[PDB]
């Protein structure tokens, strides 16, 4: 598959980097290491700021904007990674921007990067 | 025709305690009738409507409507919905809303509530396609306001 | 110290008391940027956008520490009851460029 | 595990001379090596690894391409490299337990032969920005005594830090902008939301001095995060999503906005081409050349790596060459002395491939550089 191709997503499999809630996921899935699609992984930390995208869902052809928070105080997981950017925007619009490691608000201060959840928090556009 | 209700116990607005001076204009009778304001836009009343706003509304609203002690009127939330349209913007000054924000008709006419109105869509910032208040060739002109 | 938290998790706008202080938030901003209340109100924000936001107080403000409120996600609210007098001044977490003030007096 | 050809030409190299070294009765006596002097050619890649606790930076003879030293660095540091090869420095993140625990933000001075630190400088209450490495978040100022770094939250804020007395100086509060390009001693700018520039002076003491440019570009305009900045000639260039490219001239003291300059012909753009990558732009001060990294891409596939080079010149617009890379190449950079070589790295071969900036062959490749490397700097000795 072309990574330059237009990004299609699916709604069978939350593994793969094609699932439609990570449209704009940067990292890993937390699925993958013990964490659900909307859940934390034991022992890591749960932020509570993000960045956000709206992901087009092709089963109910409706737009849901994603919240992705990272679960924090842990090394990398190492496990299905992925890297989607749709609507990304650059660093100065930090709302959409997802090179920032969304750990703030995660307790004891946790920073380090782990995995990240794709929790949907309402209707986009 | 407009059904003109208070925004805030739903009971009818009374123009009858509404100024004789000004009730006569054809805005004023054309608003009545159709609910459109035709001073939206319109660059021969902007600059008395700007002078308007500055004397009774900027001090809680903000210079250019951004919002201060009082809330902002320059995006498209509206805290009353109606306020997008407006016989809803006409409402909510007429008969008032809550706290200090109450009834003008002691203080302006209803000519002058319109040219207020007006300047008020004018600090709009939002996006030209989302403003319903305007016509085809009102938006056609019309840009999101910067000081 | 200068405030007190009526609910440490967020609600639902509808439990928002008639006639309380609110904040309205939404196309990324505070509506009401600069809030007056006289000692002892309670202040209310709400969310009414789908982005998420929240109200953040740097350490020394509130307090000995810093205040960093919950996420509200939309239709959600946070109160803070302030109990001292004077400005002061927060942010969105997220969003450092989204700032408000509160003037208590 | 698998030797590129330069690397098996150096590993025969050194096999003949200890074969010969024991023929003719030399004995082994183990030391410590220094690397070679600063020049040129050597380039540095740093690899976040893909947002692992623990990092590494390569140095690297891009002439022989040969690896001559390694750096260890904490989760995301940002690298620095004086100009004149005096030193080299970067920002660091560590915790008590691997990913967990207290917290010691530091900046950590080498030596440029010895390899050994010369300054462990902690930055008090953790005030790093955390976010996928950008060169230009970490700065040096020009004469080389001072070290700025970016802080995003609590507030916008650019920390201070004296090299020359190794200590922390002061964070310096800024209005809601991003990056920091060293002009002087004493003054940088920085790129804000509002799409203006902000020129901030400073000093030992006291509030800075800010003062904002025109805004230069529209709010659907998007400036990438890795614009490329040579401080010797003062020349800021930076490319959008679509490959429009404005250079700012910031020699006179003040930001001068040059004519724009479309990066990508009438037919590509109309061919769906875009750039994309993470260093995406490269600029030859002598010159004055751009190199910029393209493909054929969706409009929102900015990450993925291009497998061509467009150079173009600076003071006209003028393409000047279009190369094929042979690879996925993530980001490129170039050595700035007078026949300049191209550096084209791969995140996801892990190999840094070298190419003549000018016919755009590949001469040769470094591989095994760690686990997702992104990050090429190299010093500008001219
Ligand atoms: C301070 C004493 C005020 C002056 C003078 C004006 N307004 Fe006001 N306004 C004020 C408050 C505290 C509020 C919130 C009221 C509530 O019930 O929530 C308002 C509200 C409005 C609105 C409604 C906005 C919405 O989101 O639906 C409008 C359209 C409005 N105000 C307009 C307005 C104009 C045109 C004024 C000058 C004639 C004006 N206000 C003065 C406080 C104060
Ligand atoms: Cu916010
Ligand atoms: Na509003």
């Amino acid at each position: 598959t072309d990574p330059r191709a237009k990004w299609v997503p699916q709604d069978n499999d939350i593994q793969a980097c094609d699932y439609w809630r990570h449209c704009s996921i940067d990292g890993n899935i937390c699925d993958c290491s013990g964490g659900s699609l909307t859940n934390c992984p034991p022992g890591t930390k749960l932020a509570t700021a993000s960045w956000v995208a709206s992901c087009y869902n092709p089963t109910d052809g409706q737009s849901y904007l994603i919240a992705y928070r990272d679960c924090c105080g842990y090394n990398v997981s190492g496990r299905c990674p992925c890297l989607n950017t749709e609507g990304e925007l650059p660093v100065y619009r930090p709302e959409f921007a997802n090179d920032i490691i969304w750990c703030f608000g995660a307790e004891d201060d946790a920073m380090t990067y782990h995995c990240t959840i794709s929790p949907i928090v309402g209707k986009a556009s | 025709a407009p059904q003109f209700f208070n925004i805030i116990d739903g009971s009818p607005l009374n123009f009858d305690d509404a100024m004789e001076e000004g009730r006569d204009t054809e805005a004023v009778k054309h608003f009545l009738e159709t609910g459109e304001n035709v001073y939206n836009e319109d660059p021969e009343i902007l600059p008395e409507a700007e002078e308007l706003y500055a004397g009774m509304c900027s001090g809680c609203h903000g210079h250019y409507a951004e919002g201060k002690i009082g809330p902002g009127l320059n995006d498209a939330y509206w805290t009353y919905p109606g306020n997008e349209t407006d016989v809803g913007l006409f409402s909510t000054l007429y008969g008032g809303a809550t706290g200090q924000m109450g009834p003008m008709w002691g203080s302006l006419t209803l000519d002058e509530m319109l040219r207020t109105m007006a300047w008020v869509r004018h600090l709009y910032t939002g996006d030209p396609k989302d403003a319903s208040w305007l016509t085809d060739e009102q938006k056609a002109g019309f840009t999101p306001f910067q000081p | 110290d200068k405030a007190t938290i009526p609910s440490e998790s967020p609600f639902a706008a509808a439990e928002v008391a008639d006639g309380a202080i609110v904040v309205d938030i939404a196309k990324m901003k505070y509506e009401t940027p600069e809030l007056h209340v006289k000692v002892g109100d309670t202040v209310t924000w709400i969310n009414r956008e789908a982005m998420p936001h929240n109200v953040h107080f740097v350490a020394g403000v509130l307090g000995e520490a810093a205040l960093k409120g919950p996420m509200m996600k939309k239709e959600q609210a946070y109160s803070l009851t302030f109990t001292e007098a004077g400005t002061y001044d927060y942010h969105c977490t997220p969003h450092p460029f989204m700032r408000g003030k509160v003037v208590v007096e | 595990e698998a030797e590129t050809q330069a690397q098996e030409t150096q590993g025969q190299a050194a096999a003949r001379a200890a074969a010969a070294d024991l023929a003719a009765g030399q004995d082994d006596e183990p030391r410590i090596l220094e690397a070679p002097a600063p020049d040129a050619r050597r380039v540095y890649v740093n690899d976040p690894a893909h947002f692992a606790a623990v990092t590494q930076q390569f140095v690297i003879d891009g002439e022989a391409g040969r690896v001559i030293g390694m750096i260890d660095g904490g989760f995301l540091p940002n690298p620095v490299v004086a100009d004149d090869g005096s030193f080299i420095a970067h920002a660091s993140t560590v915790f008590s337990r691997i990913a967990r625990g207290e917290r010691t933000d530091y900046v950590e001075v080498f030596d440029p032969v010895t390899l050994l630190p010369t300054a462990d400088i902690e930055l008090p209450d953790a005030p790093r920005f955390l976010v996928g490495t950008y060169p230009w978040m970490t700065s040096l100022t020009p004469d080389g005594k001072t070290l700025l770094f970016y802080q995003f939250s609590p507030a916008p804020a650019v920390g201070v830090v004296d090299l020359e007395g190794k200590a922390f100086k002061r964070m310096l509060d800024v209005p809601d902008c991003y990056h920091i390009f060293p002009t002087a001693p004493d003054t940088f700018f920085m790129h804000c939301r509002d799409g203006s520039l902000a020129k901030v002076a400073f000093g030992t003491e006291g509030t800075p001095e800010i003062t904002h440019t025109e805004v230069f570009h529209p709010e659907d305009e998007f400036l990438i995060n890795h614009p490329a900045y040579s401080q010797k000639a003062g020349r800021l260039v930076w490319p959008t999503y679509t490959g429009k490219i404005h250079q700012i001239d910031l020699s006179s003291g003040d930001a001068k906005f040059l004519p724009a300059v479309e990066a990508l012909t009438e037919a590509e753009r109309a061919d769906g081409w875009r750039p994309g990558g993470w260093q995406q732009v490269a600029y030859h001060r002598a010159l004055d050349r751009i190199y910029l990294l393209v493909d054929q891409r969706d409009e929102w596939r900015h990450k993925t790596a291009s497998r061509f080079v467009v150079v173009l010149d600076a003071k006209t617009g003028e393409r000047l060459a279009k190369f094929e890379m042979g690879h996925e190449i993530d980001s490129i950079n170039v050595s700035q002395d007078e026949k300049p070589l191209l550096y084209a790295l791969s995140t996801g071969d892990k190999t840094l491939y070298i190419h003549d900036a000018e016919s755009g062959e590949e001469l040769r490749s470094v591989n095994q550089l760690g686990h997702g490397p992104q990050v090429i700097t190299t010093a500008d000795m001219g």
